[PDB]
């Protein structure tokens, strides 16, 4: 369900709409975007910089929360959600993303 | 080596104030090796206790008043049940619920909800076991067990 | 009295899930004089129960035949008259639920008394007329006796 | 600043409580007065510890704010929780 | 990575004003976790009101005051009274049902996929289970908890948990904001209809 | 080819519309949501031929707040645009008392383009935007949080509120996707509105730089 389509039905309820997505192997979120029957709004990507530069600072940080969440539960783990908020706005309070470096 | 630094230790950092972690708000320490597998075949429903098994084992509960409790069982014989002796373990009046690993998923749905065939769905109502099989998902490290009620 | 339930009950079914503890079994039964049914776990080990069996099954508030409450504490040195002494196999526990078939506006027709004995769960289901006795939260006894 | 407010939480910090204890344990080690009463307790924590739950410490926490500015509280105006 | 991460978050605190700021006195967080709470007393609970349909939402959140017989069930017979008679309880309750559904499309904003899964301060089911056993409450038996009771304790207790103290303006946006899921999660909990039909607490 | 193109024109018109709008301006809901039919019956459907040129494709619109403060968006027609375009359109804009403009420029602009529009900021406050950027409205993205230009009697609230220096708030470039989307400048202060999961909504504002 985390990447069907999710609505809300006509009488309150919750629906998983099976819908077709496509994973490519490589990011022009630039151009992808702009296309026909392209979804403008949930289409995104997993290349942080690129978010930066075609998003915005706050795309990334959102970008970067869900990456790192993606990384921390892929195990089943969990880490509370301040923390990961915490690590993200250190990385974009700045108004560019800083490199724990 | 000071009284401050003496003092900081035993108001932030002693190990009682550490039993639930600020990185999963759950507890970071649970019931480990031979308790937990002890405690799993000890909150059976099978497992009667004697009086003087019983005396023994309340000989080392620190936060005893005293009382024997009444037995699950008075005759023909007087027994105790594991769940009545950890009803002694658990504190103060807490309320918790949780799920024996081995739980089948298709009996929370039909009859037998509230009385469990397999002796999962642990229940602990006033402090006391009422019932289940206590193991890592109620003693264990995860959010919600005992110990995390407990703290 | 002190007695919140009398019934004499015939063992339908021993374990119809299968044999699920070695020394507790599982008993469907279901009385005569009433129409209730019951689910009652017992130590078969030293109180052996049999398909087909009859007993006698009394819930009660107290062991003292005078109307006397209970500490709830295990006092051996006790020389009152217990009622405890007419049956054979007793049990002491809780009420931890009362289901119901009530509904947002209709009051219970049938109601299902549930008892924990130390973990040993019982299911006490029927009209609501006679399970009037049972609050939850509340010790009971067992004061289970057989009959031929 | 004015005290008449005081903007910051009317709770006394967990870390407040350590340094405020262990200063009064300090103190106490070092023959000043003690402020409760006395049973029989000669460990200097155990005094302060005391002194807390009486709220009779006598020391003010000065509270910095990022502004620069800080609010004076004293131990029996902060509500202690453990 | 573990001496990096340090290296690059080690002076971020939480200030005696509230905010969160790293050593140069910037403000990184304006409360911490956006909420001011540690994570060591929050914990996991269920939005009630997210994933029901519109027509469960309006049955088990929307107290029915017309029902006599239902509410001669649940509650005591001075409350039963003035809850018939009375208009302005009625219309409290009104507009109780109607923050829970604005409320309810506030959460179904914040939540696009329905996980009503949520981390918040205090368990509100286990503190009710716990209020259920101190004062031995009979579910069975009609309860003495007036509605206009439970509206009126949820809204000053709503007024007493405070995250961004002021009086003006943009502190109450903040603070409104801050409390915002939990206040959410306390006025479904803690249900005028709720209270009287699934927790008879008195 | 032409089909294409009339329906990437009639986009860049739609987020153009939607970002004036954003920004405070005058905009009717008509032109709001205007279908690509509509765009094909006020404008046409041949852009390759010359219906529509870009050159008719310029909107000017007035602030909601002060009619005279108005603003222009160019569509050149040249794919690189050169300085002396610029010089071209800001001399139209001084004979029509205009002070902002849009250069929606194709494939890019010239060096000397670049340096023009930055020197004589103070006079016009004129931003450049390519094509391939107007395709999408980017504040409708999940990603972008809700975006609110902050005034200077907002912005002295914050500041006196929480007691800080411009320096401690955390920083927006001005030259990010969503500050040139605002038309943003140094000095200002965004109002970011973000939902979070931990308290439901959550406040930040972020100076621009």
């Amino acid at each position: 369900d985390n990447k069907k389509k999710i609505i809300i039905t006509e009488d309150g309820e919750f629906k998983a709409l099976q819908e077709w997505i496509l994973e490519t192997d490589g990011v022009s979120l630039m151009r992808v975007l702009s296309e026909k029957d392209v979804d403008p709004v949930r289409t995104t990507s997993n290349d942080i910089v690129e978010i930066f530069t075609v998003l915005g600072i706050e795309a990334v940080r959102k970008a970067l929360e869900r990456e790192l969440y993606h990384v921390i539960s892929f195990d089943g783990s969990y880490v509370n959600y301040r923390h990961l908020a915490l690590l993200c706005d250190t990385m974009t309070c700045r108004g560019h993303l800083m490199a724990i470096t | 080596q000071s009284l401050e630094t003496r003092a900081e230790i035993q108001e932030l950092a002693m190990v009682p104030r550490m039993i639930v972690t600020p990185q999963s708000n759950r507890p970071v320490m649970g019931i480990v090796q031979d308790t937990l597998t002890a405690v799993r075949k000890f909150t059976k429903r099978d497992v009667f206790l004697e009086r003087g098994e019983v005396m023994n084992l309340l000989m080392f509960l620190s936060t005893w008043d005293g009382k024997v409790p009444q037995p699950a069982i008075l005759k023909p014989r007087p027994l105790w049940t594991g769940k009545q002796i950890f009803s002694l373990i658990i504190p103060g009046h807490i309320n918790c619920i949780r799920t024996h690993s081995t739980h089948p998923d298709d009996e929370d749905s039909g009859p037998y909800k509230h009385i469990s065939p397999g002796d999962t769905k642990v229940v602990v109502e006033n402090g006391e076991l009422i019932m289940g099989i206590l193991c890592k998902k109620s003693l264990g490290t995860s959010a919600g067990s005992l110990v995390h009620i407990s703290y | 009295a002190g007695i919140l339930f009398e019934d004499i009950f015939d063992v339908k079914d021993i374990d119809p899930e299968g044999k699920k503890f070695d020394r507790v079994s599982r008993l469907h039964c279901e009385s005569e004089s009433f129409k209730m049914d019951l689910i009652l776990d017992v130590n078969i080990q030293i109180y052996p129960v049999d398909l087909g069996d009859k007993f006698r099954l009394v819930i009660a508030s107290t062991l003292y035949e005078d109307g006397t409450l209970d500490d709830g504490e295990y006092n051996p040195t006790d020389d009152r008259p217990s009622r405890a002494d007419q049956f054979e196999y007793v049990m002491y526990g809780k009420v931890y639920r009362i289901e119901g078939d009530e509904t947002s506006t209709e009051a219970a027709t049938r109601l299902s008394a549930y008892v924990s004995y130390g973990g040993l769960l019982m299911r006490l289901q029927g009209d609501a007329n006679n399970l009037h006795g049972f609050e939850v939260d509340s010790r009971v006894y067992l004061l289970m006796k057989k009959l031929a | 600043q004015a005290n008449q407010k005081r903007i910051t939480t009317p709770y006394m910090t967990k870390y407040e409580r350590a340094r405020v204890l262990g200063t009064r344990a300090l103190q106490i080690a070092m023959c000043a007065p003690v402020m409760v009463e006395l049973e029989g307790e000669t460990d200097p924590l155990l005094i302060a510890m005391k002194e807390l739950k009486a709220r009779k410490i006598p020391i003010i926490i000065r509270r910095y704010l990022p502004d620069g500015s800080y609010e004076d509280w004293g131990v029996d105006e902060l509500i202690i929780s453990d | 990575i573990q001496r990096r991460l340090i290296k690059s978050m080690e002076s971020v605190m939480v200030k005696y004003d509230a905010t969160v700021r790293n050593s140069i006195n910037q403000v990184v967080q304006l409360r911490y976790g956006e909420d001011g709470l540690a994570g060591e007393s929050v914990e996991f609970q269920n939005l009630a009101t997210l994933k029901p349909s519109n027509k469960a939402f309006e049955k088990k959140f929307r107290f029915d005051y017309t029902n006599e017989r239902a509410l001669r069930r649940t509650l005591q017979e001075d409350l039963v009274k003035d809850v018939l008679s009375n208009a302005h309880i009625q219309n409290e309750l009104e507009r109780e049902f109607e923050r829970m559904r604005e409320d309810r499309e506030v959460l179904r904003v914040i939540f696009p996929t329905g996980d009503s899964k949520v981390v918040l301060p205090c368990n509100l089911l286990r503190m009710i289970w716990n209020a259920q056993k101190i004062f031995h409450i009979n579910p069975r038996l009609p309860s003495d908890l007036h509605p206009i009771k439970v509206v009126e304790g949820v809204k000053e207790l709503s007024k007493k948990l405070v995250i961004v103290n002021g009086d003006d303006p943009l502190s109450r946006q903040a603070q409104e904001n801050a409390t915002l899921l939990f206040n959410i999660h306390l006025r479904s909990t803690l249900c005028s209809r709720r209270m009287a039909e699934e927790f008879r607490l008195s | 080819d032409d089909e294409e193109e009339t329906y990437r024109l009639w986009k860049i018109r739609k987020t153009i519309m939607q970002l004036c709008h954003d920004r405070g301006y005058l905009v009717t809901q008509d032109e709001l949501d205007q279908t690509l039919e509509e765009f094909k019956a006020q404008f046409g459907d041949k852009p390759s031929e010359g219906r529509p040129r870009r050159t008719d494709l310029t909107v000017l619109v007035a602030h909601n707040d002060d009619p005279t403060d108005q603003m222009f968006v160019f569509f050149p027609e040249e794919p690189k645009v050169g300085i002396k375009t610029i010089k071209v359109y800001c001399q139209r804009m001084q004979e029509e008392n205009i002070t902002r403009a849009l250069i929606v420029v194709q494939q890019g602009m010239t060096p000397s383009a670049k340096q023009s529009l930055v020197d004589m900021a103070p006079k016009y406050i004129l931003e450049q935007f390519l094509q391939q950027e107007l395709l999408i409205n980017i504040t409708e993205h999940e990603l972008v949080p809700e975006h609110v230009v902050m005034t200077k009697e907002e912005v002295t609230e914050l500041l006196a509120r929480y007691k800080l220096r411009e320096n401690q708030l955390p920083r927006i470039q001005a030259g990010d996707p969503v500050a040139r989307y605002f038309g943003i400048k140094r000095g200002q202060v965004v109002k970011i509105i973000r939902p979070s999961e931990t308290a439901g909504r959550y406040i930040t504002y972020r100076l621009v730089q």
